[PDB]
């Protein structure tokens, strides 16, 4: 029967399709590790991908994965169980080591550009034509910490330019130097720009960008990482509302 | 609340973004159009350009066609006042030939011509639309995904209309043009076989329908939480992990037990929409051509 | 065993009940105190369910069908072989999905991301939880809820909506319909319209997000954004389900006579009312 005969192929495809995906899925992170990093003993039923090799635009070489994988970064953590499954403490600070929620990335010390070559992200100031168009024009607020102190002002908005959206704040310091705060991570109201992760007194500890109109991927996700890990590490000082 | 990335705080917006050029004719591209501050809350403020060659002239119009075919029945119906255009208008239906007229396209206009009218023209709207969908691809350079993808949602709509119709014999067998009207064929569609419920095709269907409301939940609400990462730039964090990707991958490992990578959570994005009409059309196809009864086949197959 | 990048984030902390009590993995699973209490529910849940089906007389999963209470009992409890199973399996679903969300609350908590998954699916717990406890109780009894079988639920669904006629009428469950319709559509093309530019033509560079844009403005005009597509697939999802939960919540409470009829409102505003011609007059 034609019923019998579509069904039960669809069912052998089904599996092809799912064991083909989920091989996909394995370029990257694996081989699986244990704790110490080596390769684990049992990996899965499913075999590492054939790899693949990706060119990336505007000269920035190729990405082959699955390959190689390492962190190429050193890890401040430290087991607090004698066997497999157990939170790894952070042997100093965990933010300004870049641990936990503070965790960032490795990635590219440049800047992600766009479809013509530019940094998709430059400050609105060097961004021809950029303005803000709707909302509440931020430039000019005060910004506070979550243990309601003021951190600093926000001098500028970050904006990706082929998206036409607001992706930083870059805020002056006490001491005239600026960070980038993640636009997702803060709070503009009528009169503040309120940042709930971190206190006043963490926002010079913020990754800096070696250059004031660029930001590198890399930057982005320490400065990403640090503000986000707050949340976690700097509960103390937070202060409820 | 910590601010939830639903909506935006700040708008900005730059000069008009006429688009990356690779190898598309310019000639037929649109201007902008206006910008919309509403449509800014959510998503891009920018409307247009469009680009309009002769494969979109071709498409559009016979598109308008078939939407004025039917219309005209309509107000015909209606005994052209508008009260009862209005009134009445999800009660109107445009309907197949009679099976009596079988295959053949010698019918009246008011009783099947004028479905035969429309369906033509919307068999012309929607392959030459396919074909643009594979074009503007080609024309800038990227794969046919897209084209590939749309030919599923073609399969459902061809076989519902077009090959089942003709693997039975009539025009009749047809899902008629009408709201209610497609929604009565629809329910005796499934009372004639047997129900659906028991055809194991329009079970997978729903599996994917649902499983794809369940991924797209998963995945929306994952490239949110990972905003604060960057996450939605998906594309270089497929070239460049970010700690945005592992994020979203350590929270699924975790949660679930496995996990995606950042370009395959589309594989499993578009395979599981996919899959609703690939199924469904299957399901349909066989229905009445080799299985007359849904509840009578699953009592001698499992 | 853990991902290549993987140690780095398993630190302390995030937890919301028992401090570091259960801040411990099993394999790639985040245990947990909801870990603890989804397991606790699961289980009871499965072995209650194994004692239904032990009851019933099979252990067929095509089979095995625990059914709520019959309509008699109204919202009371029902004995074990005869109502209460389903009411007690009940009790440990909910239990067991409310923990699942608040376990992926601590796992948020302890990544530093944002709680949108777990408030998604909420929303679906909240579907669940309007087919068996906000419709069975106002409308009187735990018997109108749905029972646990793989096909004796589909019974439950096609007598429910053949209760009210052909169900398609149900204004709320056009719109459910429309959202699930076009939430397969988002997916189809944003699956799609990454994997395009991933995965451009042969020896060509990848695409940039330019691309995915000028591509989508080419064909119909319009481009919503990266930020855009990912806001719109979790709100039609979310809305698909949002109504779907709304069109059976008013279904035999508010609204209680064959869905066809209820489109009458509309036929006899009273211009048109009486007007000849046309299908209704
Ligand atoms: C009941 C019967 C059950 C079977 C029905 C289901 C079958 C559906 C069709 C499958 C097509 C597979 C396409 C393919 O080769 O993928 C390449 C793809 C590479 O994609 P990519 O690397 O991103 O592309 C880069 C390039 O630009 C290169 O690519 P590109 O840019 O040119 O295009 C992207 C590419 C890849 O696209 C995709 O991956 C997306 C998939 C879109 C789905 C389209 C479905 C169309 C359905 C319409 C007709 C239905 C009729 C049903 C009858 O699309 C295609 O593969 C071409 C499709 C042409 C369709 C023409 C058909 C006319 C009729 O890899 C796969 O997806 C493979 C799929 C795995 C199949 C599992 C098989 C398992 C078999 C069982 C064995 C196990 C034993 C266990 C016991
Ligand atoms: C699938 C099994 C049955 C069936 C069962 C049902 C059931 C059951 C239901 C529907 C419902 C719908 N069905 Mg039906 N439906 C079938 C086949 C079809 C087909 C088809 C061509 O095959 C079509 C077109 C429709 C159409 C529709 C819609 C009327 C409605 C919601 C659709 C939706 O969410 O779309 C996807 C969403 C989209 C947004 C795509 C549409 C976008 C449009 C085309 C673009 C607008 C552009 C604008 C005009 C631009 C102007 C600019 C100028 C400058 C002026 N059905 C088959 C026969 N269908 C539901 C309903 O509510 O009916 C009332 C419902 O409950
Ligand atoms: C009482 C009714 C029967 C029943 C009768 C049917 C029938 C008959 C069919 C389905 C089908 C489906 N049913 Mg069923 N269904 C029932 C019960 C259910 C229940 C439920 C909770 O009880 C659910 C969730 C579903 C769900 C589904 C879907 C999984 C599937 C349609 C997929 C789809 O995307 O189509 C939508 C996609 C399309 C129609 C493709 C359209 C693409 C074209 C190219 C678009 C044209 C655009 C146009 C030109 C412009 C737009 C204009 C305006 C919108 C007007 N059914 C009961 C048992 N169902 C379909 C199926 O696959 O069955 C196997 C089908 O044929
Ligand atoms: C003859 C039958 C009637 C009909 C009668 C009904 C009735 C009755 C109902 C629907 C409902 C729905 N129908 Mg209708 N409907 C009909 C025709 C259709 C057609 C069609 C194409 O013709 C379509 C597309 C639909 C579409 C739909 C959806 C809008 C909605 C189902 C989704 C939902 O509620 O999800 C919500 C999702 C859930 C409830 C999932 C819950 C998941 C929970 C949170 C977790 C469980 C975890 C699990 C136990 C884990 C297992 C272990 C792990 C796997 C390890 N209907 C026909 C005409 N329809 C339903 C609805 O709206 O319900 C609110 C409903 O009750
Ligand atoms: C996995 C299957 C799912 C799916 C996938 C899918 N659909 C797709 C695609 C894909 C992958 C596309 O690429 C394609 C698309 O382009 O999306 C943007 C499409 C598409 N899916 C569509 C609809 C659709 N899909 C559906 C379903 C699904 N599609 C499934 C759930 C449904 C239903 C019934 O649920 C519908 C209704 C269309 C939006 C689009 C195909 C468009 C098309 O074929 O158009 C030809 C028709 C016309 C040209 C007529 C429209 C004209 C307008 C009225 C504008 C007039 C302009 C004029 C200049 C003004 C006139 C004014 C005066 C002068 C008169
Ligand atoms: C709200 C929009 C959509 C959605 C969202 C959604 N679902 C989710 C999530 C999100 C965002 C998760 O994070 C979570 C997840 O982990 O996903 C992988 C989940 C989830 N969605 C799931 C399923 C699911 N979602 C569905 C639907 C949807 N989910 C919507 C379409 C459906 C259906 C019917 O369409 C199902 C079946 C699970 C895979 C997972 C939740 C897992 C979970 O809670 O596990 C804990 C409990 C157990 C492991 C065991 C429970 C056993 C009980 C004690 C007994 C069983 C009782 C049951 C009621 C009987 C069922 C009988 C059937 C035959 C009807
Ligand atoms: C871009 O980013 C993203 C990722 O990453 C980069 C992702 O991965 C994902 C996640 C998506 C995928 C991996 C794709 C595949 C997913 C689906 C098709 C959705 C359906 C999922 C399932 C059907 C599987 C559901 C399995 C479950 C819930 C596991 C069952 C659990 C158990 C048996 C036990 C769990 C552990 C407990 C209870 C804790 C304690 C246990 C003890 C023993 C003690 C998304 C969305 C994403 O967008
Ligand atoms: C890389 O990333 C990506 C981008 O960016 C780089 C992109 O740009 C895009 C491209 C995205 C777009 C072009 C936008 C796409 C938009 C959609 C797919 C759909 C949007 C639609 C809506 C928001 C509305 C949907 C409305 C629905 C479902 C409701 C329909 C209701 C009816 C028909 C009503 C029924 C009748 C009645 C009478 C109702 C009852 C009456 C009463 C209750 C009264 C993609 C895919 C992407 O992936
Ligand atoms: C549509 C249902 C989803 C089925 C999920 C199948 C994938 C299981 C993968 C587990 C192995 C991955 N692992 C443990 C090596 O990381
Ligand atoms: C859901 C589709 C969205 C289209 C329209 C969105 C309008 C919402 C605007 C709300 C945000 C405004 N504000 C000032 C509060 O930020
Ligand atoms: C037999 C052809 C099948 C193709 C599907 C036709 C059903 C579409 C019904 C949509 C309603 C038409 N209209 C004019 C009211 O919009
Ligand atoms: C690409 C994602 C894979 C999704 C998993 C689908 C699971 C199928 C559910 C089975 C129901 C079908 N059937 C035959 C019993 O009717
Ligand atoms: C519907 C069933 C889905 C269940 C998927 C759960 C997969 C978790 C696998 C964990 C075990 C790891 N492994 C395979 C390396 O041993
Ligand atoms: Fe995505
Ligand atoms: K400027």
């Amino acid at each position: 029967d034609l019923a019998s005969l579509a069904i039960y192929s669809f069912w052998i495809f089904l599996a092809g399709l799912i064991y083909y995906l989920q091989t996909e899925n394995m370029r990257e992170g694996y081989p699986l590790e244990n704790e110490d990093g080596t390769p684990a003993a049992n990996q899965g039923p499913f075999p590492l991908p054939k790899p693949k090799t990706f060119i990336l635009p505007h000269g920035r070489g190729t990405l082959t994965v699955p390959g190689p994988e390492s962190e190429d970064r050193p890890i401040a953590l430290a087991r607090t169980a004698v066997s497999e499954g157990f939170p790894h403490a952070p042997t100093g600070d965990p933010m300004k080591d870049g641990v936990g929620p503070a965790s960032w990335v490795a990635r590219r010390d440049l800047p992600e550009l766009d479809g013509h070559g530019h940094n998709k992200i430059k400050p609105m100031k060097a961004a021809a034509g950029f303005h803000v168009s709707a909302g509440k024009n931020p430039i000019g607020l005060p910004v506070r910490g979550c243990d309601l102190e003021i951190a600093g002002k926000v001098v500028d908005i970050w904006v990706d330019i082929p998206e036409q959206m607001a992706r930083f704040l870059e805020v002056e310091l006490k001491d005239g130097s600026t960070r980038l705060l993640p636009m997702q991570m803060v709070k503009v109201q009528s009169n503040r720009v309120h940042v709930n992760a971190l206190s006043s007194d963490l926002f010079a500890g913020i990754p800096t960008i070696k250059s004031p109109t660029e930001v590198t991927l890399l930057e982005e996700d320490k400065i990403c990482g640090y503000v986000a890990g707050g949340l976690m590490y700097a509960a103390p000082k937070r202060k409820s509302v | 609340a910590e601010y939830q990335n639903i909506f935006s705080q700040v708008q900005v917006r730059g000069p008009a973004d006429l688009g990356m050029t690779e190898d598309v004719n310019l000639a037929n591209r649109s201007g902008v159009g206006p910008f919309s501050t509403l449509l800014g809350w959510f998503g891009n403020a920018q409307l247009g350009p469009i680009y309009l060659g002769s494969l979109g002239v071709l498409s559009l119009f016979s598109g308008l066609m078939w939407f004025f075919t039917i219309g005209i029945w309509f107000w015909y119906q209606a005994g052209w006042n508008p009260a009862v255009f209005l009134r009445d208008l999800f009660f109107f239906s445009l309907e197949p030939p009679a099976p009596e007229y079988g295959l053949s396209f010698a019918a009246p206009l008011k009783e099947g011509g004028l479905w035969l009218i429309a369906s033509f023209f919307m068999f012309v709207a929607v392959w030459s639309w396919w074909g643009r969908t594979y074009l503007r691809a080609q024309a800038l350079g990227m794969g046919k995904h897209t084209a590939w993808a749309f030919l599923s949602a073609i399969w459902l709509w061809m076989v519902l209309g077009f090959i089942r119709p003709i693997l039975m014999g009539s025009w009749s067998e047809a899902v008629p043009y009408g709201i209610f009207s497609h929604l009565d064929w629809t329910n005796n569609f499934s009372l004639v076989h047997g129900n659906l419920f028991y055809n194991p095709f329009h079970g997978l269907s729903i599996a994917f329908l649902y499983g794809s409301a369940l991924l797209f939940a998963m995945h929306g609400a994952t490239i949110l939480a990972v905003s604060r990462f960057g996450g939605e730039r998906e594309l270089e964090q497929i070239a460049d992990r970010g700690t945005a990707a592992e994020r979203a991958a350590l929270f699924w490992r975790w949660t679930m037990g496995f996990n995606a990578t950042m370009e395959g959570i589309h594989r499993w994005a578009i395979w599981m929409a996919v899959l609703v009409t690939l199924t469904g059309g299957i399901g349909i196809l066989l229905s009445g051509t080799v299985v007359d009864n849904w509840y009578v086949w699953g009592q001698n197959h499992g | 065993a853990l991902l290549s990048f993987e140690r780095k984030y398993r630190v302390p902390g995030g937890t919301l009940v028992g401090g570091n009590l259960f801040d411990f993995w099993v394999g790639p699973f985040y245990v947990g105190f909801f870990g603890v209490a989804t397991f606790f529910f699961a289980a009871l849940g499965i072995i209650l369910i194994a004692w239904s089906a032990v009851l019933q007389g099979t252990w067929n999963p095509q089979l095995i069908s625990v059914y709520p209470p019959a309509l008699e009992y109204g919202l009371g409890g029902a004995p074990l072989a005869k109502g209460g199973l389903w009411q007690i399996i009940t009790i440990c679903a909910t239990g067991a999905f409310v923990s699942w969300a608040l376990r992926e609350v601590e796992i948020c908590r302890k990544l530093g991301i944002g709680y949108h998954i777990p408030f998604a699916f909420a929303f679906a717990i909240l579907a669940y939880l309007t087919l068996v406890l906000f419709r069975p109780v106002m409308m009187g009894a735990w018997g109108y809820a749905f029972p646990y079988g793989i096909w004796t639920h589909l019974d439950w669904v096609s007598n429910t909506g053949y209760t009210y006629g052909n169900f398609h009428y149900n204004p709320a469950h056009m719109i459910a319909i429309s959202f699930f319709f076009t939430n397969a559509l988002a997916l189809a093309l944003h699956g799609a319209l990454v994997l395009s530019a991933a995965n451009p033509e042969k020896g060509k560079e990848m695409r940039t997000p330019d691309h995915e844009d000028t591509f989508f403005r080419d064909l119909v005009g319009y481009s919503i954004g990266t930020l855009g597509i990912h806001r719109l697939g979790l709100l039609l999802s979310l809305s698909a389900v949002f109504f779907s939960a709304l069109c059976m919540i008013i279904t035999g409470t508010i609204w209680f006579d064959q869905w066809v009829d209820w489109w009458q409102w509309w036929v006899k505003l009273p211009w048109w009312a009486n007007i000849p011609g046309g299908i209704n007059g």
